[PDB]
């Protein structure tokens, strides 16, 4: 019979294919018949060739395979293969959903946290907002002096810790930091600092507490 | 004009689910009530994990439906757990250098797999199928994440011989005084 | 067609309307067909009266007690009913012609003049009346001479004799009679007389006997129809059919082969009779296939013979058939269900869209009840408004309906154990005057509205509540969780910040830690977002007594549990949030005491009452600068609890009160009283005096028992302590003049809590369910809506609840302290949640408005769903809290100040001066 | 007897690719001969097996190619494709570089800039810093003040930049741009533009003058 059929079954199994950008995808619907039908790919039900795609796409009839190099994210959507011939049309859906992976370090917001001043008896509050898909961990450093000054040893900073990331708080609660009833010895610099897999980023304020 | 895209960076906040693939099949990470940790081909809510970090480079990986841990033993063979096991389940997490994250104990050295070839994370040699992950944001609606419904049978006087069968009279819980 | 009514349960598979399914009304259509019936045997009596014949009724109850040789004596008894008739107010009467006595000797043999004589004068009788007369050949009382010689109705020949009878009937009372019914369910005629022999003729034989016996049935059906076609129907014009009958199956599981399975009981229950009357003349096939070899087969003038002989579809969906004669083999191990509009949806789809008729409907009743019957009218009302449903909803064309039977009498094999009158009449009589039980008095309603139209009492309410109203959430399981965020780690580190920032620990130095500034709870800030949310103005939660106090005593005071309290008293202020609390709980694993307390009877103990009283003046002392609106005892349990219990209750309440009172009221300026539980109790019967005065009683034992006290006269209910000393239950304790004196007036505000309405009828049929201590019977109507706790939605409950605290305890500002409904799903079940709020609001503005009562709060129950479970606005999904449609509702309600209508351009309040709130008193 | 050879040594004259990261690559090494040389490749070194690569290695033996996917930096080097047969083998050279990608859009620093106030005629400097791995394409596109509404017909041409790509449109120097002796000619908002092979990150906030 001319009725269509799947040449590779285990071949059409990818139903949803995600992929970071810039990267390249290859579906591939491998028909057969007497005569061969044709395809027709279309984007989200709708006929699609290299014409909106930057860079252009190969739509080779030999393999039955429609290739994207460099993705982007303006790509996501159904991707519908049909094929056809006047004893049967058949169609197979895949999905992409191309992701935007970046490996960088923590990057938080300019001017956050910023010096401050209170009058003793106020409240004061931090801010600090990171901007990193690896999950990063916020802390916050106090920098005291333990014995003489404020530097170790090494030339290293004495500093404590106010607020870590634990798994039981989440990160709304996280980005600020609320020093209520602010007094004299609540006075120094205070470092909101972040890292992931990649490294750390800390950004420091003061706060000057006047009588 | 290409018009913006929506702003990157902060999507780590909620649920996220874990694709692989191994341009063979696509599967999800999903964590199962009776501790069964499997790759679910579309996106189930036992699939949303809800990864959150300790320390920089160390997550540690919940689910929001089994209320399991994503945990570890000696063999390599990923389970879920109800407590918390910090010296075994708590995984350094690692972005290799093409955006695809890894997930390796820090003592074990067995990168989290859902195949069965789990080896050491050697400084980029080869990875195993299926430990290349990758986190897609939840799209499943929070309505089917109330799945369990209240729903119990009544099945009062299974005889065939009820005489009340809408159930018009009925008793309230009281407490007779007999001294 | 066989196979329409297969989606029925698809198509009801959905959930319905969360609106229209208990708040459902309007009127029948107009030229609608009211009836109630009788049968021939149940009612007539006289079995030997003016020379009759013997049915096989009076060979079945006569040595196979409790017969029928005079059931109702309602053949010399003719004027009587009638006259009931007349009373009702009813359009058709559907009786019966009995065939022994019209043709005792013989149908080949001179008619009885006697029996028809009866039979002209009932039916002059009910025509001058203006009630037009349903007649049914033959009503189960075969002659016992055709039961002998032929053998009954196994015999083929014996409907032959059938066709003679009916034509001298079609001769007699067809210029009066418009409706013939010439079998009445044959199911139960053929099979419980011929398979089973549970009825009359008794023979049991086999289930071959029974389906030949209801071969020759359908054939005597179609002589008698085609007769009245052929022969008399040019000159009178009426119609005939068949009384088939029916129940209604639901599948075990939502499976195809369930419902398969569901669709061939009922082919075998109904469809048996039904589809070869109404579709082809043949059995139906999911039945043909399965007993080939004992049901015989109608040849093709046969199949000619039985197709189209039936003009409406009479239906009998009443207790004869559903749940007690319906043989579990045609059941097929489904479930049975009395769903009546379901069943008329699967008729109209099956049976290509007929005029059905429910010729015999409702309920009974058990056989000692007088005439105050309170089931049978609630399952006629919902089975009227079933077919109301039918008809709108569902576009059904019923042409009729016909409770059954007008006056008591046999049962058939219940024997007069079994009432299903709507006038009652006691057989140890020899009048037997018909007194209308109260299902008559409902009937005689519904015929005169025709329907259930709007009443006034329901319609919406456009207006506001006053200023300063309290609109607020309540969560009395509140999470406490005390955990300190920031400055909890004392340790000084040392951060080399080069190749670094893996910050190391420097041992022997550990700094001081920071005055706990009570930013630090984490789990305070999202709650108050929550709440901010919504625009409440009050939220509401409770102290925990064994977590401030674990010891008992004031010894081993737990103050972070305090500063807790404290934080979110302080952060509900400093938002606009008024906060309320309540000092005690019943809802723990012990009462809501310490354990030590617990050990000890925990109420039993005047001690209790002592150390409550320090617990409140601690708490006083600590919250009492934030917090200004205290409630001391939260919704007490009325019925699971003792009256020793209920008396330390009083006396905690009234120590902690007038310890407020006398401390802590010039430096706060607060308010503290009791907040009860409120719902409302409404007699079953509406018209009868017996249940009031029983709901007067069980009202007085719910809430006036600990209200009384408190808000009353100072002493116990007068009404419990005369049922108390009735019963001899010598337990009620009695008030001393100091204790009268101490709780007289322990109150700033009445705080009520209504959550649904219970209806109470002071008649026992079943003492399995009936409340022996109170002499109550504790039922619940079926038309309103149900949660899936089953749970009533009963609005206007709560108007009536304040109205009846308003004549009850004089004029005090009221709270609604908690009200609100649960869910088990998560589709629709929250629409069902938005209905019952915006009614019950409704119906507190009403209350407020046009009765004069000075409501002047509102706390919608269950602010999350976390703590409260199936209750909460804010559903808890993966750990996130997410609102449903009923806190956006419940927020358009309280931002507008209720019900405006179109008039939402006025606040008129500047400087509100409202004495209910805290002002010069 | 006679060495093997090539079926189409035309293709074989590029040992150079410069191709781009996160892209695919095949290398074609045809070859014929009596009998067939086995196919085999090496990297530089010790045998280049499917181990030694983040997502392996795939061998063709129809035209005798070895292709890797997503290529990574760290793939750069001189692959050898050795044929080897019995009477003799062939060798032959693939130097492969890979030029630098990112899969992201110029990362804008968030916060940057902000809304200062020009008042007074004074001076304004704005600040827009991206952190991509490779020298971004960066415009500045100052508003242009017709029509009020900033997108027109779907994003209206109303860029102005005045620095545009170059020599000084790199992550040092270009970061701030600085309008001084400023009166009442520019009110509204401000955009910034950044762009690679994959996206364009545009953001900006009011502005403040006079
Ligand atoms: O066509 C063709 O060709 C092709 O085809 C195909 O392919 C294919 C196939 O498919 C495959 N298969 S599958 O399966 O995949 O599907 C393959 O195959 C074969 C065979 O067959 C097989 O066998 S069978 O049986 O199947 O049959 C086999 O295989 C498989 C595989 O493969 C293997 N491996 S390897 O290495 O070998 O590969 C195995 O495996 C396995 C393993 O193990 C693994 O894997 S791997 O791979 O890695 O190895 C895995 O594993 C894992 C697992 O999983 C785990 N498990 S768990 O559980 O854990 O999970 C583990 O295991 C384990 C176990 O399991 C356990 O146990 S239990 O039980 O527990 O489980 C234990 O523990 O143990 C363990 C162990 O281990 O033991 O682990 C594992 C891992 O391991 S490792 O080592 O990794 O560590 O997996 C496994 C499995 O099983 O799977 O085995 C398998 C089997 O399977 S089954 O199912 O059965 O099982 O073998 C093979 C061989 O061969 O070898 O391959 C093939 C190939 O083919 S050929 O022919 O080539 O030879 C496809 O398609 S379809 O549809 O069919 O599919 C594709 O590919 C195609 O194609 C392509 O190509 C071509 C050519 O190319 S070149 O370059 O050379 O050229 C073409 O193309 C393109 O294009 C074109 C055009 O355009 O046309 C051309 O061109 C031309 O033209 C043009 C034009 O122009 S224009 O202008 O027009 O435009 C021009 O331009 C130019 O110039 C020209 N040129 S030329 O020269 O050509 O002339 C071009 O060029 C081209 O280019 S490109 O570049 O692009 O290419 C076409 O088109 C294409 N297409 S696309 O689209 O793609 O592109
Ligand atoms: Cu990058
Ligand atoms: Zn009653």
């Amino acid at each position: 019979t001319g009725a269509p059929y799947w040449t590779r079954p285990e071949r059409m199994d990818k139903k949803l294919l995600a992929v970071p950008a810039a990267n390249t995808v290859r579906f591939r619907c491998p028909a057969a018949g007497n005569p061969t039908p044709s395809i027709s790919w279309l984007k989200n039900g709708r006929e699609f060739r290299g014409e909106h795609r930057i860079g252009g796409i190969k739509l080779r009839h030999q393999q039955w395979s429609l290739v994207m190099e460099s993705v982007v994210p303006s790509d996501r959507g159904n991707y519908t293969c049909v094929v056809e011939n006047k004893f049967g049309s058949i169609r197979q859906t895949y999905t992409l959903d191309v992701l935007e992976r970046s490996p960088h370090r923590p990057i938080l917001q300019a001017g956050l946290p910023a010096n401050q001043t209170a009058v003793l008896g106020s409240d004061v509050e931090f801010h600090c907002k990171v901007y990193s898909d690896a999950q990063p961990h916020i802390q916050w450093l106090k920098h005291v002096e333990v014995n003489g000054s404020k530097v170790g040893p090494d030339g290293t900073p004495y500093v404590t810790v106010l607020k870590t990331a634990g798994a039981n708080t989440t990160d709304k609660e996280l980005e600020v930091l609320s020093l209520h009833n602010v007094t004299f010895e609540d006075a120094g610099e205070y470092t909101c600092l972040a890292g992931n897999s990649i490294g750390f980023s800390h950004h420091s304020a003061w706060l000057v507490v006047l009588p | 004009y290409p018009n913006a895209s929506p702003l990157l960076g902060s999507s780590w906040g909620g649920l996220i689910h874990l694709y692989t693939a191994t341009a063979r099949n696509s599967y999800h990470l999903q964590i199962h009530k009776n501790g069964h940790v499997d790759g679910a081909p579309h996106q189930t809510i036992y699939s949303a994990l809800m990864i959150r970090s300790e320390d920089a480079g160390f997550v540690v990986i919940t689910g929001v439906m089994s209320r399991r841990y994503l945990c570890m033993d000696f063999r390599g063979n990923i389970f879920g757990s109800h407590y918390f096991d910090p010296e075994n389940c708590r995984f350094q997490h690692q972005t290799l250098e093409n955006g695809y994250d890894v997930y390796h104990s820090p003592q074990y050295h067995f990168l989290v797999s859902l195949g069965r070839a789990k080896r050491a994370f050697l400084p980029g040699m080869n990875p195993p199928p299926y430990s290349q992950f990758l986190s897609r944001r939840n799209e499943i609606p929070l309505i089917h994440f109330n799945t369990p419904i209240p729903r119990q049978h009544t099945q009062s006087a299974e005889d065939d011989s009820e005489r009340d069968p809408l159930n018009v009279l009925k008793p309230r819980a009281r407490m007779t005084p007999a001294p | 067609e066989p196979g329409d009514g297969a989606q029925t349960w698809a198509r009801f598979s959905r959930p319905p309307a969360p609106e229209a399914a208990g708040l459902f009304q309007g009127t029948f259509p107009d030229g609608f067909l009211w009836a109630v019936g009788s049968a021939a045997y149940q009612t007539e009596g006289g079995w030997q009266q003016h020379g009759k014949g013997a049915s096989i009724w009076d060979t079945f109850t006569h040595h196979p007690p409790a017969t029928g040789d005079v059931a109702s004596d309602s053949y010399n008894n003719v004027f009587r009913d009638t006259e009931a008739l007349r009373e009702l107010g009813v359009t058709h009467y559907r009786f019966s012609i009995s065939w022994a006595r019209v043709l005792p000797n013989g149908s080949a043999g001179v008619p009885n003049r006697e029996g028809l004589r009866y039979y002209r004068r009932l039916l002059e009788r009910l025509r001058e009346l203006g009630v037009q007369p349903v007649v049914t050949l033959y009503h189960w009382d075969l002659p016992q001479r055709l039961q002998d010689a032929y053998g009954g109705w196994a015999n083929r020949a014996l409907a032959d004799h059938f066709r003679d009878y009916a034509e001298l009937c079609f001769r007699h009372f067809g210029g009066q009679v418009k409706y013939w019914i010439t079998i009445d369910n044959p199911y139960v005629v053929a099979w419980h007389g011929y398979a089973t022999g549970r009825l009359a003729p008794g023979i049991r034989g086999s289930p071959r006997l029974g389906y030949l016996v209801a071969h020759n049935l359908l054939l005597a059906h179609a002589k008698v129809w085609h007769l009245y076609n052929t022969s008399f129907r040019p000159t009178q014009g009426g119609q005939v059919s068949i009384a088939l009958s029916s129940h209604w199956i639901n599948p075990r599981r939502m499976t195809d082969h369930s419902i398969k399975e569901c669709q061939k009981s009922l082919d075998f229950v109904l469809g048996w009779f039904a589809k070869p009357v109404f579709i082809d003349g043949d059995y139906p096939e999911s039945m043909k296939n399965n007993l080939s070899s004992i049901l015989p087969d109608f040849t093709e003038s046969e199949k000619k013979f039985i197709k189209g002989t039936a003009d409406f579809f009479a239906l009998c969906f009443g207790p004869t058939l559903s749940f007690q004669l319906l043989d579990p083999h045609m059941k097929f191990r489904q479930l049975e269900s009395p769903n009546l509009r379901q069943l008329l949806s699967w008729i109209d789809l099956e049976f290509n869209h007929p005029q059905i008729f429910i010729v015999e409907n409702g309920w009974f009743v058990s056989g000692t009840t007088k005439r105050d019957d309170a089931k049978y009218m609630y399952y006629l009302k919902k089975f009227i408004m079933e077919t109301l449903k039918a008809i709108k909803l569902d576009g059904v064309d019923v042409i009729g309906y016909t409770a059954w039977s007008l006056m008591d009498g046999f049962e058939w094999h219940r024997g007069y154990s079994i009432r299903r009158g709507l006038f009652y009449v006691d057989f140890l009589s020899q009048d037997k005057m018909l007194l209308p039980k109260s299902s008559a008095l409902f009937y005689q309603k519904l015929i005169e509205k025709n329907g259930f139209p709007p009443l006034p009492e329901n319609q919406p309410l456009e207006g506001t509540f006053p200023c300063d109203f309290a609109w607020g959430v309540v969560d009395n399981y509140i999470q406490v969780d005390t955990t300190l965020s920031q400055f909890t780690d004392l340790n000084v580190y040392l951060w080399d910040v080069h190749h670094s920032k893996r910050l190391i620990k420097v041992d022997g130095v550990v700094t001081k830690k920071r005055k706990s500034y009570c930013v630090d709870f984490a789990a305070i800030q999202p709650q108050i977002a929550l709440l901010q949310e919504m625009h409440v103005t009050h939220f509401r939660f409770s102290l925990d007594w064994a977590l401030i106090l674990p010891l008992g005593n004031q010894s081993q005071v737990n103050h972070t549990i305090l500063q807790y309290y404290r934080c979110m008293a302080s952060e509900l202020v400093r938002v606009n949030i008024t906060p309320v609390v309540a000092l005690w709980q019943p809802m723990a694993p012990n009462q809501g005491l310490p354990r030590l307390l617990a050990r000890q009877g925990a109420w039993e103990n005047p001690y209790t009452a002592l150390a409550f009283a320090e617990y409140a003046r601690l708490c006083f002392q600590e919250l009492g600068h934030h917090v200004k609106l205290w409630i001391t005892m939260n919704e007490p349990y009325t019925r699971n609890m003792t009256y020793s219990a209920g008396h330390n209750l009083l006396k905690a309440h009234a120590l902690a009160w007038h310890v407020y009172n006398e401390k802590f009221r010039h430096a706060q300026n607060g308010k503290i009283s009791i907040a009860l539980q409120a719902d409302w109790i409404e007699p079953a019967c509406p018209f009868s005096q017996k249940d009031k005065e029983v709901a007067e009683r069980v009202l007085e034992f719910d809430i006036g028992w600990l209200a009384e006290p408190i808000f009353g006269s100072g002493d116990y209910p007068w009404v419990m302590r005369d049922w108390l000393n009735q019963r001899n239950n010598f337990l009620l304790p009695y008030f001393t003049e100091d204790e009268k004196k101490l709780i007289q007036g322990t109150f700033d505000f009445l705080a009520l809590s209504h959550y649904t309405t219970i209806l109470v009828d002071s008649e026992k049929e079943d003492p399995i369910k009936y409340n022996d201590y109170l002499e109550v019977q504790e039922m619940t109507d079926i038309t309103w809506l149900n949660s899936p706790s089953q749970v009533a939605v009963v609005p206007w409950g709560l108007r009536k609840v304040l109205n009846w605290l308003k004549f009850k305890y004089g004029d005090l500002p009221m709270y609604i302290i908690s009200n609100g409904i649960d869910d088990g799903l998560h589709a629709e079940d929250d629409q069902l949640r938005v209905y019952y709020m915006q009614n019950y609001i409704n119906e507190a503005l009403k209350a407020h408005i046009l009765d004069g009562i000075n409501l002047c709060g509102y706390f919608a129950y269950s602010f999350n769903d976390r703590t409260a479970p199936r209750f909460g606005l804010y559903r808890y999904a993966a750990d996130q809290f997410e609102p449903k449609a009923s806190m956006k509702h419940y927020r358009k309600i309280i931002d507008s100040n209720g019900f405006p209508g179109p008039e939402t351009l006025e606040r008129f309040c500047p400087e509100e001066f409202t004495v209910c709130t805290e002002c010069s008193f």
